[PDB]
């Protein structure tokens, strides 16, 4: 019938894609704090992060939930300056 | 790695090349040995002078052994490939590979069987135990 | 800084791995559809046969003939290994797992699988004989010509999704798999995957061709094991391009109900759990697909390069002009045009 | 054509004083396009910024001649992973 | 962190190096092999200006079918070459400096708008001003530059795109044209 | 309008908005808050944002100084808005963004904690979802019933929330 | 520091080190029969300049212009929803102006080979 | 899309305010650097009375 | 919604004498619109291709002896007699639309058709499919493509609210 | 040994002989003109019977045309 040693190395490339990825998700997910990833980014997305990034303090994605914001965020806005492009 | 790899160039040209043919067949697997025919010298570590060697031939196998990466090993399968054969005495036979290749294991036999060339091969790959790469250059 | 150095270690000791035991593999499956053992004799179950092969060839010496060019000799096996395996980033193991995310994956999939044109076309001049150019022209012309369908069978995918995201794709395709509307799509994708890496269904040069060993033959060594490597890197990542976009990516099927009944709470044994399924479906789609090759390579006979080239431009191009027709005027006849 | 279509579709960066300008040479024969001047005067230095330039390089001029330098609220660089440090 | 600030510069002196080995190879194909590498220095200034959409349409499209062409045609025909000898261009040397001269300055000069001419070549260095790029919140949907492109070769341009079919169609109809021998 | 490449900088300014114009509160919440009580605070503010763009438009290239007392009241009506949201169901309120954290911000994946706090919302705050544009004869996509396109992971929190309130007969 | 180009920069150095194991591990011991071109044992002549088919050339000369339209068509799947009802048909129009090129093409048999093998069509007719 | 419209007047009154505060941040500043010599940092080089944000500024 | 043109637009601008009715007419209503004589230009130039090949082979032959043309090539001398007699069809009478030359024939219809949709309570030049910015486009590409006829066919299918009239 | 009859001689029996003889001709051009002529033909009716067509997506934020009435509230 059907013979193990030939699927065996075929058993092998299946359990090795699949620790990979079990692997990489669980990285991911430490690297966001638990949460998982954006995986497409609009340009809006992508300046809602860094306005985000600026709310909550440092963090990531902390994601707080506050009626009014804190002082230093009138103040820590930022602008971005870009070099001559010669 | 020498051995569990173990690639031979394809030389066979008359009756002993069937034979080893059966070595490639299903009940004498060589795929299981790790035995596999690049044929081409530049890839194969050995050769296989495998039936007779004429006059008109020997430069011929002569410039594919001097192609092949230097180590090299070469087993001489059949009869007619070890001193002529039975075309000993023929005015074009080169009476043995021996004149022109040198030559690691003699595998005897007019046919000489799908057993004994594998046994052959096992006897190369035993030379290959103690050859002695690395305790070499430590100067035993 | 820690983190994305283990992921990317971790992801290329994974690949890496896969593509030396897909030819320990290739030799088991051909064997027992032949009714023969594959190799038993190098480990317990014959496995780590390939290192005994990549140990051996890295002792091989490395001979340069005095026709050839030594540089450029050398430089073809890097540049080929590294196009077969920088293709590698793209493919998704699950949303958004990547080794580099960017908004268009697939314009970079469909360049560097044109990168890959060259190593067969340079290494013919290297060694330049006039029996072995020759046979560089073949295979580069035929490489060439079913890189055309393989492009145009992508530009029609796009189509559905009109995003150039890789895991938007998959996530389109969570409605249903584009294999099961595009059913001769798939048919003919498979032969042009077949094609684009001169499988022998359709090879004419590693056996035919006034070489005996393809255009690669007159070599040893580490310019050996770099092509060997990098037409197993070529098979298994067109085989995840087959993957992604024709077949679900990393879907299998729904699974919240099961998660409903065993878990309460995110947690990192979840996520851990979702990863396993998601790639467990990834890599089986791809072990299908790899058998599919191994098998297609059991049955068949080879082609002339007219066979070849007739093939290609007079029957399955002018069918691919018919499909560019319809299926936009499909997406048009129903009110359905895909959003960005 | 293509006159006024930004890289995302939207209208260009210059938009406002070419179509002030084109609103200037629409109410205008010829012969009196003299008024018309400052409009194209704010448009091609729109695209360019040569006054603008001129303008910086005369206050820094200024600036790198003074041993005090900088007496007003400044200006603070910060690196990328610390948009919204304190 | 300014580490990353001089990469446009080198690549503009590794696109000059670059050229130098072009018109001074002494095989052939070697010197297409160094213009397949200024293509890859371009996609690299391209990906480093922002345009990283063009990049790929020029390793897709200039590497892997105009290069792939030329090559294909150095291979199977018969071209005589000489080398770069000291005796031959040593000749050319003097029109070849004067001519780095003029044409370096006279294509640095037509970007500028004053009537003297030496004001005009100073604008050309007088770059080092940073522009400054502020977040507008104008922009609803992810269209990339490539849907722009679409949209405009489609609808205001669809005309450039239909005379275009026939540029296209221009490029099939000659060169069979040629290499037929009908009958 | 272009984004920054090659080796932007970032710079903040430690300055202060001058004597002249009134000081106001800024919004504090974020994207997954934000595009939770977007469509309320699209509802509450209609007027008030639409009077920011009309006068933004009115006054071309002006811009930014001469509609500054306008946009004061934008921000001012929607932390009004988000203000009583906290304050009616700041626990239903923070499983929908929860969802929302995962999922990609997809407002696809989320729907059986958005019918929770819709419902909340029109019951206490009395504001409702609608989408505009939308001729009859064309259903809403989030009151659809089995959608083709279903989130990959229902969160755990919102579907036992779903079920108990089936249980207690509210929804 | 994305992972992306850790990538990029970390395949090379593996393979600069399977060629470096091998230069270094590997004996070199070269000789002149040993060098030389491989056609089955048989040194030979190699000629010049040889002939070749005008299908050959054919093949890669055409090829770029149906690469160019394939590239010509990624702008449009990607704006598909924008241009409704009007560059679709505009696309239409650009691919079977494209489609009357290729009939030309297969009419002609331009990348066909013939055969020179003929069976003697001429009968035999006597005296 | 009606969800991100329904967000874009409050975000765009937020950077709106800080385009204002910064840009006469910066105008302050070159009025307090240029002090004595005689020099128009009020005056903008657009001939239009209409108010445009800086840009283009000395390498910090 | 769908009707406005959002455009500024020439109101009533004769092209010559007599006062126009379309700043680009659609397909259907050219089509529809066209005399009896402008069918006979049409089968004027059917029938003048293959008697033209005919004629040019009785002036001076191919193979040195007259004989008549294949019908493989009257097959096709007939389709582009047809090509040429509907090109000119087409332009004959898009002239009258813009007034360049007698329409009082037309014209009455006109009043009569515009008159008919409105009281059927519908709009006065189409429902289309496409959003007004995509009308807009469309008919700045299809206005006065008559003109150029030489070089290219170009028609008029979208039905967009501008064709330089008031109301 | 099969001859071409040519599309003129008949029309329907040259049909007849492309599908027998020349099928990745004959089935390429079916699929070819499957589309533009089902897209010309099938279209009003389903704008008829199936559905009619969507409304259109905003693309900007959706200006009215007025004039600005006064509003009251959040003034301090
Ligand atoms: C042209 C003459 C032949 C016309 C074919 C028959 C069309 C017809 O009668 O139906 C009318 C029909 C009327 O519809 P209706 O019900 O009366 O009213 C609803 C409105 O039309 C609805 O308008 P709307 O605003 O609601 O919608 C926008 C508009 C969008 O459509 C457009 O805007 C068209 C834009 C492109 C116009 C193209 C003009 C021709 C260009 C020629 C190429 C230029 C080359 C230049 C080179 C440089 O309409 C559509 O959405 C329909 C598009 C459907 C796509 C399918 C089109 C199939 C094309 C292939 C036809 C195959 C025919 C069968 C085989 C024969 O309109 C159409 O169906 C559109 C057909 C478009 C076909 C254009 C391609 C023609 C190519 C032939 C050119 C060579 C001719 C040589 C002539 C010689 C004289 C010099
Ligand atoms: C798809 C979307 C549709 C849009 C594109 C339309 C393409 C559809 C064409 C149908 C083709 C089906 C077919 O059976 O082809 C078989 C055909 C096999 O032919 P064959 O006999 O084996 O050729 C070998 C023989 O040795 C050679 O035998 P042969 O030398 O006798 O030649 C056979 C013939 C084979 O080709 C054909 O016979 C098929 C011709 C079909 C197209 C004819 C359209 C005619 C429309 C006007 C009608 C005028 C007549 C009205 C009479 C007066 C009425 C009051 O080859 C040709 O001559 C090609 C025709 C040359 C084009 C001439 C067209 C003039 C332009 C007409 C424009 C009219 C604009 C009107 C204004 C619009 C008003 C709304 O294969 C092809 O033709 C290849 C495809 C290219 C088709 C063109
Ligand atoms: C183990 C577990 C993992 C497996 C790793 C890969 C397997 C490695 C197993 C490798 C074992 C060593 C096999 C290599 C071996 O014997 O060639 C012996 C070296 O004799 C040692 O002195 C032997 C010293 C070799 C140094 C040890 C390197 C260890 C492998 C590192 C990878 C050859 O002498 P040789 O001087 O004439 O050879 C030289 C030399 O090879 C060339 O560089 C010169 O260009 C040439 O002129 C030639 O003369
Ligand atoms: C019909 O007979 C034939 C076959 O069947 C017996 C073949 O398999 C084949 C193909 C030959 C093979 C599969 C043998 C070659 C196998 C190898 C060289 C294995 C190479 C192993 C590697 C590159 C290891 C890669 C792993 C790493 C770098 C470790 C990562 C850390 C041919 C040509 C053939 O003719
Ligand atoms: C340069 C080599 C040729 C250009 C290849 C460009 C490939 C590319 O498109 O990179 C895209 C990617 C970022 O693109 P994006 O889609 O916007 O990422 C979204 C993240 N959510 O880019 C990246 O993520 C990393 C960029 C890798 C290439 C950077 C190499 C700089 C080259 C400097 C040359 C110095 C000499
Ligand atoms: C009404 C609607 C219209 C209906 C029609 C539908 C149209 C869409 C269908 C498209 C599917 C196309 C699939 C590819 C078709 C290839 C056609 C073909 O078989 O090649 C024909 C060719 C001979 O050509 P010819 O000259 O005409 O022969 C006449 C002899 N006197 O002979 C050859 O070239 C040799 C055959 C080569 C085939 C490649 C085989 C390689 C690999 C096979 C893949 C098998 C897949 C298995 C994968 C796993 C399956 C579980
Ligand atoms: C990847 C890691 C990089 C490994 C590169 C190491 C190169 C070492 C090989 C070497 O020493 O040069 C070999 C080269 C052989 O060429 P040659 O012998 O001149 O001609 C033979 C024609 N049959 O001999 C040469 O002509 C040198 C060409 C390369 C120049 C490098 C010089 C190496 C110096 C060793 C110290
Ligand atoms: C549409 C575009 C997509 C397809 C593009 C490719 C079309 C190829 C056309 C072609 O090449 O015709 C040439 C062929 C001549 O055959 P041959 O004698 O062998 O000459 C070869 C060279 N010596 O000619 C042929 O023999 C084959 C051509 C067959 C044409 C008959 C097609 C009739 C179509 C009826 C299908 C109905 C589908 C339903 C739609 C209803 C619409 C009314
Ligand atoms: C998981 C994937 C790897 C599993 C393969 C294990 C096979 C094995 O470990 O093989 C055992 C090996 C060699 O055994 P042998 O003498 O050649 O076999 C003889 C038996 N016969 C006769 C049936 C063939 O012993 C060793 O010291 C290997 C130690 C290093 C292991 C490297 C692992 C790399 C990953
Ligand atoms: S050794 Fe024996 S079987 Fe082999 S070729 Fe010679 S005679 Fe024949």
């Amino acid at each position: 019938a059907i013979p193990f040693e030939a699927l065996l190395p075929y058993g092998i490339i299946f359990g090795l894609l699949t620790a990979g990825g079990g692997a990489m998700q669980v990285l991911h997910v430490y690297r966001n704090g638990g949460v998982r990833d954006r995986f497409a980014i609009d340009q809006w997305d992508s300046q809602m992060m860094e306005r985000d990034l600026r709310l909550n303090g440092g963090q990531g994605r902390k994601q707080v939930d506050q009626a009014t914001a804190p002082e230093a965020f009138k103040h820590n806005h930022v602008w971005k300056s870009e070099r001559p492009l010669i | 790695a020498r051995q569990g790899s173990f690639w031979p160039v394809t030389f066979g040209l008359a009756c002993c090349a069937v034979e080893m043919m059966h070595v490639s067949a299903p009940r004498y697997d060589q795929d299981r040995l790790g035995i596999i025919f690049r044929a081409s010298p530049r890839q194969s570590d050995i050769m296989i002078v495998a039936g007779t060697l004429t006059n008109k031939m020997a430069p011929v196998l002569r410039q594919v052994y001097d192609q092949m990466p230097e180590p090299r090993w070469v087993i001489s399968m059949g009869s007619c490939a070890n001193g002529g054969g039975y075309y000993h005495f023929s005015y074009s036979v080169v009476r043995g590979c021996d004149r022109i290749v040198p030559v690691d294991v003699y595998v005897p036999g007019c046919p000489p069987t799908s057993e004994a060339l594998m046994y052959g091969v096992f006897q190369l790959q035993r030379k290959m135990r103690n050859t002695k790469i690395t305790r070499m250059w430590y100067r035993k | 800084m820690i983190i994305n150095i283990v992921e990317i270690l971790i992801f290329l000791v994974c690949v890496l791995f896969s593509v030396a035991y897909l030819t320990v593999a290739e030799r088991k499956t051909l064997a027992y559809m032949q009714r023969r053992l594959g190799p038993n004799f190098v480990g317990y179950y014959g496995l780590l046969q390939a290192f005994a092969d990549a140990v051996k060839l890295l002792l091989k010496e490395i001979v340069l003939p005095k026709e050839s060019n030594y540089i450029i000799l050398v430089i073809s096996p890097l540049i080929t290994l590294i196009t077969a395996l920088i293709g590698w980033v793209v493919i998704p193991l699950g949303p958004g797992i990547t080794l580099g995310e960017l908004n268009l994956g697939i314009l970079f999939s469909l360049a560097i699988g044109s990168l890959g044109v060259f190593g067969s076309l340079l290494s013919g001049w290297s060694s330049n004989s006039k029996y072995s150019l020759l046979g560089s022209i073949r295979s580069t012309a035929q490489l060439i010509s079913y890189e055309l369908i393989l492009t145009s069978i992508f530009i029609i995918i796009i189509m559905f999704v009109s995003s150039l995201n890789i895991t938007t794709i998959i996530e389109t395709q969570r409605v249903v798999w584009y294999c099961i509307p595009l059913l001769p799509l798939l048919l003919i994708f498979f032969i042009a995957s077949v094609a684009e890496t001169a499988r022998p269904p359709f090879d004419l040069t590693e056996s035919e061709s006034e070489l005996v060993a393809g255009y690669f033959t007159e070599y040893s060594g580490s310019p050996f094991v770099f092509f060997f490597l990098a037409e197993y890197s070529n098979i298994i990542l067109i085989s995840a391009f087959n993957g992604y976009l024709l077949l679900g990516g990393y879907l299998s099927f729904n699974y919240s109900y099961l998660f409903n009944i065993l878990f309460n709470d995110y947690s990192y044994v979840s996520f851990l759990f979702e990863g396993l399924i998601n790639s467990s479906a990834y890599a089986i789609k791809l072990v299908f697909l790899m058998f599919s090759f191994i098998w297609v390579r059991a049955a068949f006979p080879r082609f002339t390069y007219d066979n070849l080239i007739n093939f290609c431009w007079i029957i399955l191009l002018p069918l691919l002009f018919g499909i560019f027709l319809i299926i936009p005027s499909t997406l048009y006849i129903f009110d359905s045009f895909p959003t960005l | 054509t293509a006159a006024g279509i930004s890289l995302t579709g939207g209208r260009n960066r210059c938009f406002s004083e070419w179509q002030s300008f084109m609103h200037c040479t629409a109410k205008t024969d010829a012969k009196s396009r003299a008024q018309c001047l400052p409009n194209f005067e704010d448009y091609m230095e729109c695209l360019h910024h040569t006054k603008e330039k001129a303008r910086l390089r005369e206050i820094e001029s200024v600036l790198k001649q003074k041993k005090e330098g900088l007496e007003a609220p400044p200006v603070k660089v910060i690196p990328v992973k610390a948009i919204g440090l304190v | 962190m300014y580490l990353t600030y001089y990469f446009i510069e080198i690549t503009i002196f590794l696109a000059i190096l670059c050229t130098i080995f072009i018109i001074s190879a002494k095989n052939p194909m070697v010197s297409i092999l160094y213009m397949i590498a200024l293509f890859v220095i371009a996609a690299m200034y391209l990906y480093l200006i922002g345009l990283g959409i063009f990049s790929l349409l020029y390793i897709m499209i200039y590497i892997g079918a105009i290069a792939v062409l030329f090559l294909f045609i150095i291979t199977l025909l018969d071209i005589n070459s000489t080398e770069l000898s000291v005796k031959s261009n040593i000749r050319d040397l003097p029109l070849v400096l004067i001519s780095l001269i003029v044409l370096t300055i006279s294509g640095l000069m037509i970007y500028s708008n004053d009537s003297i001419l030496i004001n005009k070549l100073l604008e050309a260095f007088g770059n080092d001003y940073n522009t400054i790029i502020t977040q507008d919140w104008f922009n609803i949907e992810n269209t990339t530059l490539l849907t722009t492109i679409g949209n405009v070769l489609l609808t205001n341009n669809a005309f450039i795109l239909l005379v275009l079919a026939i540029v296209l169609l221009l490029g099939i109809i000659g060169p069979i044209s040629i290499t037929m021998k009908h009958k | 309008p272009r984004e920054a490449a090659a080796h932007w900088v970032p710079f903040e300014d430690k300055a202060n908005m001058p004597d002249n114009v009134p000081d106001v509160v800024e919004v504090g919440a974020t994207s997954a808050p934000l595009l939770s009580a977007s469509y309320f605070i699209g509802a509450k503010c209609k007027p008030y944002n639409d009077d920011f763009m009309l006068c933004r438009e009115e006054s071309q290239g002006s811009g930014a100084i001469d509609c500054l007392k306008e946009g004061r009241r934008v921000t001012r009506c929607a932390v009004s808005v988000i203000e009583d949201i906290n304050k009616s169901c700041l626990d239903e309120f923070r499983l929908h963004w929860q969802c929302l954290e995962q999922n990609n911000h997809q407002l696809s994946g989320c729907r059986k904690a958005e019918a929770l706090l819709n419902k909340c919302v029109f019951t206490k705050l009395n504001l409702e979802k609608k989408i505009p544009g939308l001729r009859p004869d064309e259903e809403p996509v989030f009151l659809k019933k089995d959608p083709w396109i279903k989130p990959a992971v229902d969160d755990f929190k919102s579907v036992r929330a779903y079920a108990e309130a089936k249980k207690n007969g509210t929804l | 520091m994305n992972t992306f180009i850790i990538f990029i920069i970390l395949i090379p150095i593996v393979g600069f080190a399977l060629l470096a194991v091998n230069i270094l591990l590997a004996v070199y011991k070269p000789y002149n029969e040993k060098l030389g071109a491989f056609e089955c044992g048989l040194t030979s002549f190699n000629q010049t300049r040889l002939a070749f088919n005008a299908a050959f050339i054919l093949v890669a000369i055409l090829f770029l212009p149906f690469d160019l339209e394939i590239s010509t068509l990624l702008p449009y799947v990607m704006s598909i929803y924008l241009v409704s009802n009007y560059g679709f048909t505009i696309v239409l129009l650009f691919l079977l102006i494209l489609i009357i090129g290729f009939v030309y093409e297969i009419n002609t048999n331009a990348l066909k080979i013939n055969k020179h093998n003929k069976p003697n069509t001429d009968s035999l007719i006597y005296k | 899309l009606w969800a991100r419209i329904y967000l874009m007047p409050l975000l765009q009154a937020e950077e709106d305010r800080q385009t204002v505060r910064r840009s006469i941040a910066q105008l302050e500043r070159e009025k307090e650097i240029m002090k004595g010599t005689g020099f128009d940092v009020d005056k903008s080089v657009y001939n239009d009375g209409k108010f445009h944000a800086p840009a283009l500024m000395i390498p910090p | 919604s769908s009707s406005t043109p959002l455009v500024k637009t020439s109101v009533n601008y004769s092209y010559g004498d007599y006062p126009l009715i379309d700043a680009d007419p659609h397909f259907k209503r050219v089509v529809g619109y066209m005399r009896p004589s402008d069918y006979g230009v049409i089968g004027l130039a059917t029938a003048a291709l293959p008697a033209g090949i005919c004629f040019a082979e009785w002036l001076d032959p191919v193979k040195g002896k007259f004989a008549r043309p294949s019908v493989k090539f009257l097959r096709v001398a007939t389709m582009l007699g047809f090509a040429v007699g509907f090109g000119a069809a087409y332009a004959r009478s898009s002239l009258r639309f813009f007034g360049v030359t007698e329409n009082a024939r037309e014209y009455k219809k006109d009043e009569a058709q515009m008159a008919a949709r409105k009281a059927a309570g519908l709009e006065p030049y189409g429902t289309s499919s496409l959003t007004p910015e995509l009308q807009e486009i469309a008919a700045k590409n299809s206005a006065h493509s008559i003109a150029g006829l030489f070089i290219f066919p170009w028609f008029n299918f979208v039905n967009h609210p501008y064709h330089g009239r008031e109301q | 040994i099969n001859a071409n009859p040519g599309f003129w001689n008949g029309p329907f029996r040259y049909l007849r002989w492309s599908a027998h003889n020349r099928p990745h001709l004959f089935f390429a051009f079916a699929i070819g003109i499957a589309g533009p002529v089902a897209a010309l033909t099938l279209t009003p009716l389903r704008r008829k019977y199936l559905y009619p067509d969507h409304s259109p997506l905003p693309q900007s934020y959706p200006l009215p045309q007025r004039a600005r009435e006064g509003l009251t509230g959040f003034d301090d």
